[PDB]
């Protein structure tokens, strides 16, 4: 920990030291499912390989969706010629699935740091095809990226392959879950807004359009490369919190009303029924939640927005908020909705954290599977921090579905004993 | 009559039978038609024996009843205890015998045999298995017992008698082995074990013992009372089927002893059911059935031990009845007593659980709606007498039943990612990949339901037309199912 | 056992005392499956259900296809009138199970030992709907039918309902497996027999027609009463020995190729092909089989049959042919084919019936399953009899494949030791 | 590059982790990129376990290569030894950390710790889990031991250490139990358990036992033999995995040792196997894979013990080559040596057996191809690390596997009932109740292939096609088919 900085009443400190934390090549695990017609090829070692199959292997697959070539002492010794071996490797993977529409070559750490350009070969394999497979590229190293980071890689790639175009769109950028994006359409067409479309889409062929005219809806806060990306395509990036729980959802939604230039009287007369009903569904949970004392680990990126709706909806006290990596410009509008004095951690040293965990004894510490049951272990309840990114917790509607996933590990805990 | 597509019990005799096939130098002469020796494919296939049962059937024809029946009987009964040679004898009647009323049992004490005889009154029309093999067990004991604080005085460790375990009972094989194993541990010896195992001569040691365990209520409670009013021998009723039950069970003995002073981690049950991935079992809706030993313990185990929440519970053991109703009073739900499949299955469906704790019956109902099932009481067949060690009673019984009723569900991150992503083409709707195998309703309405992730629908779907009457809400809509969900 | 008589070179006992059978009852296990289109109902006690589940119940049922009317005391006591009860009983299955088109009152050894009847009670049942469901009557009671008999009786039953007519028919009475089924039909068609239908049909609502010109070929033994009243209808009832083994179904299809006056060149080019190849497979089975000593008891009325193949095809010594019921002039032809001096025994004392199996120590035991398990804890390998009802085994082609029932215990018995 | 869709191992340094975690006092360094620590997953999910693995990353950042990597994993070093006081310490590097060649163990041995430092050069780009797993054990035991009959003399009971076991291994947890309960009751104590629940003192006392017992060749055939070599110590060489295996071992150790005189019946496996309602079991085809051991183990029970056929056989452990080449021979077999999934697959697909004994992958393959599929081997998943004891050595081992490998088979009467009938609502083909889920072929001979009961319809359309090439048949028809199975 270093010299502290301060924004928005909130306290901003650094840590360096030993990180526990996903690398961006487990992204596979949810886009894999958001796109079934992609499939997702690492370039790697046989760690890389164990480690997609030790997170998406518990489930079983009639068809392979993801996968790794992994490199061999020839690679490694440049007795084999990079290019020629991907070819060959990508030309027996459409053997067995010839039904892929588009094939990501995923950067690792092994050809990262050995500099494998594998955004060529994905060119000049796309050339080689064109009419058949997409083959596209991003990184999801340890080295570069964190766990959701991964996902800012992909949509990334992607987004050259737009087509281009300047009418009235309000773009969704994010992984949301398909009832969450289909309810968030129907909101926002009920506004007046007849264009909506999610960026990354259902199947990669068929990717939303984009240029002057377009607003784009964060939904997700991980997306700085993305957003930057399509900001040079001619998209307007609309400055929002993030659509977490009823506030952040609230303020996220008329973001893109303002920007539309929707009357007031419209998006009250919308989202009134929406809210009252949330703040009575949120009651149970916020009694469950009030007063308890949060601690949440860097993970995902999603800290800051989960502490403030925790805080400012639900009642939580925060002791710390920490987050892999802070893009301080894009969390903006959400470092101003966070109660004051809140103390945000980027970077991490686990043991030091670990020993701030152990001395404050919190109600609850969101924290990583690597943690979650030791912790447990020592008296100390915990919410397993990656459940967020594989549960519908977007949208005034599901506030207390959010909630719930907080408040089940406590009333688990009371059940059991 | 009474429509019966599945019946939870046998007749009463198949309960005599499972007395005398459990225990060793005992036969049974039963009258019976042609056809009745079904009941030996009982114990030579789903408890896969090596050894005919101790039953002499008369077999009669329809030409036999133009005769002398009852000289038919008096013929088998010779034969058998001179081919036999038993310590004693059982003579009763099936429930077609039981028409013409041939008095086979009292025939037998008229006969000059000696050796003691149980002339068994079994009402077929009007009673069932359990109560058959308790009355069995009863009079048996009864008949041989009728004539007729040391242990720290003696200097010998606690010895208590384990009665109710029984071929064709739910893993008496190994429940047994459990007990005994954890009774040794905590410095308590077995006196007598019966009817499973035990002689007519160990029967008459019984009251040797210093308490008496009924593991098996169903089988061994009216017998255990009757020791009690006889022999002063006091008698455990806490059933160590689960973590806290066995708990409770080793401190009721211990006072019935009078010793001192177990441990909760001694199972893996807990451990396993506070580690994080047990997190999503937190409310999950499960209905229970079975006899009423099984259900009470299953009963205190999802909701104590595991977090599911039940949401329906009932037994067939009418004996059980006013405890099982209790039980379900403190769950604050109505219990389901009957021994009506129908019945049954339509409790299931109305409330519509994500998972079903039954009998080989409640598989039928759960096959049909869809909902995943795991076996925790008799009724049962050949997969539920394993060659593996399955007790469900102790530290390893509640072990083998955490690994066998999470089973069925749906595994974690799998269910988490059909919430989320519902267009695949291989992990769809009510897809579990584990088990490797690929009043009015708007259409907006049904629209939000479609959305909600598989084996909740159902309750969503009800809940959502319970709110809908309940307000003066007409048709349905996206909107009044999300207003359910606030409401409830 | 009593005084011998002698028919064909053979002896024929008979033996009372304790029987190990099943009653006809049984006969729902697989006629529930032959015809899915039909329901059977017991009329009976707990005892019956019992037998029923205990049974069939090892398989799981979305859909019920069979169940137990169970007498209560009131029933017994005449306080309640069976009529009314029945039909009240049968308005509610057909409530839970609408589209039942066939429904079978099953009589047990309780309804005919106080002879409800039945009969009756089916004739107005099918009186008070006759448009969509049908109502039949046959007994499955221990005390008269022993396990096959059971389908005699449902057979029987059906008879009075099959369509009146005098066209060329040859007619199959009794279960055959489907497959078994359209390859007889198959052969029959080569030799010009283009009527060839099946009785019990697939579906119960499509009964084959009878009347003169009707010639039928018995494919089960224990079809004595159903045979009587196809005769009765005007059918002629071909007599041949049994369709089992190349012998048995060579004469068996010559017999209707006789009838339908076939010329013999025809039927033997027909044949040819079928039974050398026959031979051929049979091969390997026969030297595991041949010189073994045999012993069956009494369970189905296949065994004179069974007996009959597995010693003139398979070589097989005959201890001693144990069968529940001998209909003498049915076994006619079948007896003429069994070697000379073959043991039969006609009823059973199971415990000396089974002293005879321990003084000879047989090398296969063809018994039930009450006696099967503990035969082999005495060292003694069994054939367990049931399996011969739910295989396969008619026809010339299929000769190799019921050789290998009895050749499978024996295989394994040497596998494991 | 290969390409890998299911990597049957881990790369090296899980199989030191593997060590470190199972044992106790034992710290490991690993110079790694952030992100590696999924690992930890591994033991806190998997093995469910509630410590972190004492496993020290330096997790480095792309920042860092820009920097002194080298000073990072000697802060780290220091770190870990003053934070945790470790017995002995583990040194490597992962994948990543190998290409940049930091030399973080030589180090280690220069920063001037007075504990005992094992450098361990895993080559993550050659070798892979199991090698890595049985070098750090063979290491770490060289270098605690390298500078260092009688029982009967001395008057106690033999005393055998138990070398194998580890974390992540294939049931570990049970077989040890199962095997040390075995060993007891044939009068021979046990001296150290390794690597499991070892300390670095513990393995010192290796060289006090009588023989060594190697339970897991794959991990501690290695250290065996460099213990025989050192210190005379003779080894079992049979893993008691069957009824027959457990026999021959409990016959090889006596011999070793040099005592005198394992019924058969101790297990239930033989009389389950014997007994009628596994008459049909006779012949069934099965396919087999996975590590060395399991694999020659599950081969001698299928064809030896349960009557299966073994159509397909292959592991992954390239250092066992040789003997499941034997065993394949035997079996009339060529063997499957590879780490290819495809090729797995593959092989799998063209002899199309009934019942697949694999790994964790084999799932992936049978659930495409329909067959019925069970785990017997590692790679596996959390369903392979269950609440109930589960060994799959010794007597209770068998029980298990019977129980096991026969359940994802159709049972007896369903399986005929389906070769009977064909044309059921519900009872269709390729429908498993019990699991409660509701060159050119003439139109001829298609026919006569449907009419093939399922899974064994597979071999039958080879077998056929196979016979047609065979002589000069083309097209196929319904006799031809039946043709070929004459000829077969
Ligand atoms: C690569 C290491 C690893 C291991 C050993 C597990 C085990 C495991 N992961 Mg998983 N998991 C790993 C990785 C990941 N998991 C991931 C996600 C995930 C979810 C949503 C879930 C889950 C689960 C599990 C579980 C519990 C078993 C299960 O229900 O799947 C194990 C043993 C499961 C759970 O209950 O977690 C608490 C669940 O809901 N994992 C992700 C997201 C990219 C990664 C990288
Ligand atoms: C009513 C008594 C009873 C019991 C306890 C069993 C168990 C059993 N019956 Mg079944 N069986 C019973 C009755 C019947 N069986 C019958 C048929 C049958 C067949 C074809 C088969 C079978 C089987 C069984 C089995 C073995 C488990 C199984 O695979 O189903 C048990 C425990 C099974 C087997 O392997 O037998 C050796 C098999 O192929 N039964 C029939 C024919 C009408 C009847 C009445
Ligand atoms: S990309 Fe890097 S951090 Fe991720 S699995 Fe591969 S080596 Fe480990
Ligand atoms: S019909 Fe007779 S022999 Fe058959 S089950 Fe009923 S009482 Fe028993
Ligand atoms: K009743
Ligand atoms: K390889």
């Amino acid at each position: 920990l270093g010299s502290p900085e301060f924004m928005s009443g909130s306290t901003l400190l650094k840590e360096t030291g030993p990180r526990e934390v996903f690398c961006g090549l487990t992204s596979i695990v949810w886009l894999h499912r958001r796109m079934p017609d992609a499939f997702f090829l690492v370039v790697g070692s046989r760690t890389c390989a164990h480690l997609i199959q030790s997170a998406a292997g518990v489930m079983i697959f009639a068809e392979p969706r993801f996968g790794t070539a992994i490199l061999e002492e020839r690679d490694l010794a440049g007795l084999a010629d990079a290019h020629e071996e991907l070819d060959r490797v990508v030309k027996s993977l459409l053997k067995r699935r010839p039904e892929i529409r588009t094939l990501f070559l995923v950067g690792s750490c092994p050809s990262e740091v050995i500099k494998i350009d594998l955004s060529r070969a994905a060119e000049r394999l796309s050339s080689q095809f064109n009419g058949q497979v997409r083959i596209l590229n991003y990184s999801g190293s340890g080295i570069e990226t964190t766990f959701t980071q991964g996902e800012d890689g992909a949509l990334k790639a992607l987004v050259p392959l737009m087509p281009s175009s300047q009418e009235e769109q309000l773009l969704l950028a994010g992984t949301l879950a398909n009832p969450v994006e289909d309810r968030l359409k129907t909101i926002f067409n009920r506004l007046g807004i007849q264009k909506v479309e999610s960026f990354p889409p259902r199947e990669s062929t068929k990717l939303p359009a984009i240029g002057p005219g377009t607003k784009v809806l964060l939904a997700q806060p991980y997306l700085t490369d993305t957003a930057r990306e399509l900001k040079d395509r001619g998209a307007e990036i609309l400055q929002a919190p993030f659509p977490l729980g009823v506030e952040g959802s609230q303020l996220w939604i008329e973001a893109a009303a303002n920007a539309f230039k929707i009357k007031k009287t419209l998006v009250d007369a919308t989202l009134e029924p929406l809210i009252t009903r949330a703040h009575k569904a949120l009651k149970p949970y916020v009694e469950q939640l009030s007063g308890k004392k949060l601690f949440l680990l860097p993970e995902s990126q999603l800290e800051i927005p989960l502490a403030r709706f925790l805080s400012n909806e639900c009642g939580m006290k925060l002791i710390e908020v920490g987050v892999p990596y802070l893009n301080r410009e894009m969390m903006g509008p959400e470092l101003d909705l966070l109660p004051q004095n809140t103390r945000i951690v980027e970077g991490q040293h686990v043991e030091k954290q670990l020993d701030r965990v152990r001395e404050h004894h919190p109600d609850l510490v969101v924290c990583g599977m690597g943690l979650a049951n030791p912790l447990e272990a020592e008296g100390i309840s915990t919410k397993w921090s990656i459940e967020m990114v594989f549960s519908p917790i977007h949208g005034i509607d599901q506030a207390s579905d959010l909630a719930e996933l907080f408040a089940r590990p406590l009333h688990r805990q009371n059940l059991l004993n | 009559m009474e429509l019966t597509l599945w019946t939870y019990e046998g007749p009463p005799h198949i309960g005599a039978m499972r007395i005398a096939t459990s225990m060793k130098g005992l036969h049974y002469v039963l009258h019976a038609p042609q056809g009745d020796t079904y009941a030996d494919l009982l114990f030579t296939m789903i408890e896969r024996r090596g050894s005919r049962p101790p039953v002499t059937y008369t077999t009669f024809q329809a030409r036999d009843l133009g005769g002398d029946t009852a000289e038919l009987v008096k013929g088998h009964i010779f034969e058998a205890v001179e081919r036999f040679k038993p310590e004693a004898l059982l003579v009763g009647e099936s429930c077609t015998a039981e028409l013409i009323q041939d008095q086979p049992g009292s025939l037998a004490k008229g006969m000059g045999l000696n050796i003691p005889i149980v002339s068994l009154e079994l009402p077929a029309y009007s009673k069932k298995e359990n109560w058959g093999a308790s009355e069995t067990f009863y009079q048996l004991i009864r008949g041989l017992l009728k004539e007729i604080q040391s242990w720290q005085e003696e200097g010998r460790r606690p010895r208590v008698n384990l009665l109710g375990p029984s071929l064709l009972g739910f893993r008496c094989r190994d429940d047994v082995l459990e007990i005994q194993k954890i009774l040794g541990e905590n410095g308590i010896d077995i006196n007598v074990i019966a009817p499973l195992g035990a002689s007519p001569s160990d029967l008459m040691r019984l009251p040797k013992a210093d308490a008496n365990v009924c593991l098996y209520p169903e089988i061994a409670e009216s017998t255990c009372l009757w020791l009690e009013r006889n022999f002063k021998t006091p008698f455990t009723k806490v059933v160590p089927i689960g973590v806290k039950a066995t708990q409770d069970f080793l401190e009721e003995l211990y006072e019935l002893l009078g010793m001192e002073v177990s441990n909760s981690d001694q199972s893996k049950l807990p451990w396993y059911s506070k580690s994080v991935d047990s997190n999503y079992l937190t409310g999950k809706r499960v209905f229970i059935f079975g006899d009423g030993t099984h259900v009470l313990a299953a009963a205190r185990i999802a909701n104590e031990e595991l977090g599911f929440e039940v949401v329906g519970i009932g037994t067939y053991s009418r004996e059980m009845a006013r405890k099982v109703r209790a039980a379900a009073t403190e769950l604050g739900l109505e219990a389901l007593i009957t021994n009506d499949y129908l019945e049954v299955e339509e409790s299931i469906k109305e409330c519509a659980p994500e998972l079903v704790l039954g009998t080989q019956m409640e598989r039928h109902s759960a096959k049909r709606l869809g909902i995943p099932c795991a076996v925790i009481s008799t009724p049962m067949h050949v997969q539920d007498v394993p060659a593996r060690y399955s007790p469900q009673m102790g530290w390893e019984g509640a072990n083998v039943i955490f690994d066998d009723w999470v089973h069925p569900l749906m595994m974690g991150l799998e269910e988490h990612l059909i919430g989320m992503f519902r267009h695949d083409f291989e992990f769809t709707d009510g897809h579990q990949s584990h088990l490797g195998h690929l009043i009015h309703w708007t259409s907006e309405g049904e629209s939000e339901l479609a959305k909600i992730p598989f084996f909740v629908r159902g309750k969503v779907r009800r809940n959502t037309e319970k709110y809908a009457r309940q307000a003066g809400c007409r048709e349905i809509d996206g909107e009044t199912l999300l207003d359910a969900k606030a409401h409830f």
